[PDB]
């Protein structure tokens, strides 16, 4: 059955009157292309028809973008994160794959899961025509 | 000779020497985030703003509106030319519960003038269900009656599990094929697109790279050498003893 | 000591920027066309136009040479082509015009 | 242009212009520890706070 | 779930191979904590990693 997991969403949607949606581990609810797909469009249609700005969790350990390999391609908006570890130390990378509709940052992004959390860092200025010392009078005398 | 329809994108229109083979069908094979569906877009827009050619962008999974927003948020004034009846989206689905296709397509074909039709995600009704054997059967059909309407064809593709195409026979049913590409080397992303097979045309037979900006799809023209330009005339360097030198 | 190279025979003319070797290049392929005989020059850094132009200050007209049609200049560079292509169309060129010499 | 609905992820907010589609799906992919969860957890935690 | 009702640390070992990076892959998204040991070798050396 379908029907509860929309019947135990709307409930929640409108009990904290929310239009942030986040779905986890739901490829283990999926567990053949035809059942996955069209379930995974429906559910997504009927998000958007609520409003609601969703995110979802994919998991890929078998290959490039999930674990099934047709999931990905449903969706409007992609973002692939990644651990490698070159040498001995380890960097934790992101980036855009698809972002319809807008400009993105293609190249990949190093990010780090310190207790803050999520953390990145992303070309002129202005000049200053004063003077400074070196402390060096002889060397800040040589000009 | 060969037929010939340009795509309006300066640089690939070299690459194939015309554009796109007309009235013959062509694969964007591409994986996720190379620009397929915006190739397509750019094919039938500048089509009909350029060429003067209308055309049918027949969807197997998003919803115009997306499309809309997608190709617009860039420049193309797709709505305008929506409301104009010279161009139209047809939005088609799986697990609802082959005549069906020729007569939207006919509606659409004699209501906007057709001879350009794109179809995104004809991967749709084959992959959801792989039962039929007769799957090169649909797809060739399919493309026999978009080549008797004399129409040009731009087929989408999926290529996520490998080769160029994960149906592995449309690469070798369509004549134009068209790999794009989006590697990372070092942690920097470039845009390839590159002419795998061309029947009756000499292409571009290497990775020419590509970029989309707001600008749209844009190809480095190619080839801009030894064409050089030769004067007599002399320049001043602002260092009139420098110039005296020589 | 014969007076000059081999009939069918390869020189090269190594040196440094601004040393003059196009220069001498080009005087022996003008100096084969005055000879009557077929010449090729294949310019991988330089235009035909640009490089007769050049050749002028040294009172060379390869223009006169490429217009009486004795000299066919090849304008090519590297990077446009794989090294096999560039060979393989070297050689195209040089079958159709049947050369006496080529640099 | 479209809608964007900031993540709070300062840096990833400017290489999203702003954030990530509103009113649309977006997927995380990655392996296990690549940290797919925890974005999504602060994507709403941010939002709401 | 037994386990964690009754509060016990439990550590589960699995193997690897089969040209896959895990023999099943599906054991690593029911963890909450993952550490993986190799045993690889250099030139003719080998040496014991351990990761998170
Ligand atoms: N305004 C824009 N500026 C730059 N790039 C854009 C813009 N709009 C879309 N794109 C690019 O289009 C790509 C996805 O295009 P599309 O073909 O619709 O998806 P897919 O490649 O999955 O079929 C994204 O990688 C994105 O960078
Ligand atoms: N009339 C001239 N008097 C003196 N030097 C000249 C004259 N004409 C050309 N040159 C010199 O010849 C050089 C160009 O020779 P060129 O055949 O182009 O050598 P390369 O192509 O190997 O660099 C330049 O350094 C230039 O100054
Ligand atoms: N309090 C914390 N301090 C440091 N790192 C953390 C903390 N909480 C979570 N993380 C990091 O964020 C990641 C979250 O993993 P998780 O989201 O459970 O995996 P997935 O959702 O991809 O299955 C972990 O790899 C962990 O290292
Ligand atoms: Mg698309
Ligand atoms: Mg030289
Ligand atoms: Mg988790």
């Amino acid at each position: 059955d379908l029907e509860g997991l929309f019947l135990r969403l709307e409930l929640a949607i409108d009990t904290v009157g929310a239009k942030r949606v986040v779905l986890d581990t739901i490829e283990s609810l999926f567990s053949n292309p035809a059942i996955l797909r069209a379930e995974i469009r429906r559910l997504f249609d009927w998000l958007k028809e609520r409003g609601l700005t969703t995110v979802i969790t994919a998991e890929r350990g078998d290959g490039a973008l999930t674990r099934q390999g047709l999931e990905e391609y449903v969706s409007d908006c992609v973002i692939l994160l990644d651990h490698r570890v070159e040498n001995q130390i380890s960097t934790r990378r992101l980036r855009i794959v698809k972002y319809r509709g807008t400009a993105h940052g293609t190249n990949e992004y190093p990010f780090l899961i310190d207790t803050d959390g999520f953390s990145v860092l992303p070309l002129l200025h202005q000049v200053h025509e004063e003077r400074i010392a070196s402390g060096v009078p002889d060397l800040d005398a040589m000009m | 000779g060969i037929g010939k329809s340009p795509t309006g994108i300066q640089g690939f229109d070299e690459l194939t020497l015309g554009g796109l083979p007309t009235g013959r069908p062509s694969l964007v094979c591409g994986s996720a985030g190379c620009g397929k569906t915006l190739f397509a877009s750019t094919f039938l827009i500048n089509g009909v703003r350029d060429h003067g050619e209308p055309g049918v962008f027949v969807t197997f999974e998003e919803r115009p509106e997306d499309i809309v927003n997608n190709v617009a948020s860039l420049g193309f004034e797709l709505d305008k030319l929506i409301e104009e009846e010279k161009i139209a989206i047809e939005h088609i689905a799986v697990d609802p519960s082959l005549e069906g296709l020729f007569l939207r397509l006919e509606l659409a074909i004699d209501t906007v003038g057709a001879k350009r039709v794109v179809l995104d995600t004809i991967e749709s009704l084959f992959s959801a269900f792989s039962n039929p054997a007769i799957l090169r059967a649909e797809i060739r059909r399919l493309f026999d009656w978009l080549k008797e309407r004399g129409l040009t064809t731009v087929i989408t593709a999926e290529r996520g599990d490998g080769a160029l195409t994960r149906q592995g026979l449309e690469e070798y049913v369509s004549d134009c094929v068209i790999l794009l590409d989006h590697r990372v080397e070092n942690q920097i992303s470039t845009r390839r697109l590159r002419i795998v097979k061309y029947r009756g045309t000499a292409h571009g037979t290497n990775e020419y790279p590509f970029l989309i900006d707001t600008d749209g799809f844009s190809v480095l023209p190619v080839a801009l050498g030894l064409l050089h330009q030769v004067h007599e005339e002399r320049i001043a360097s602002g260092v009139p003893d420098l110039d005296a030198m020589m | 000591a014969g007076g000059g190279f081999f009939r069918g025979s390869s020189i090269l003319v190594s040196g440094v920027a601004g040393a003059g070797k196009s220069s001498l290049a080009a005087h022996f392929a003008a100096a084969a066309c005055a000879r009557g005989e077929r010449a090729m020059y294949f310019s991988f850094e330089e235009a035909a136009d640009q490089a007769v132009r050049n050749m002028r200050s040294l009172g060379l007209d390869l223009g006169r040479w490429r217009d009486a049609g004795l000299l066919r200049f090849m304008a090519t560079r590297p990077t446009f082509y794989s090294l096999e292509m560039h060979l393989a169309v070297i050689l195209r060129e040089v079958m159709r015009f049947e050369p006496s010499v080529v640099v």
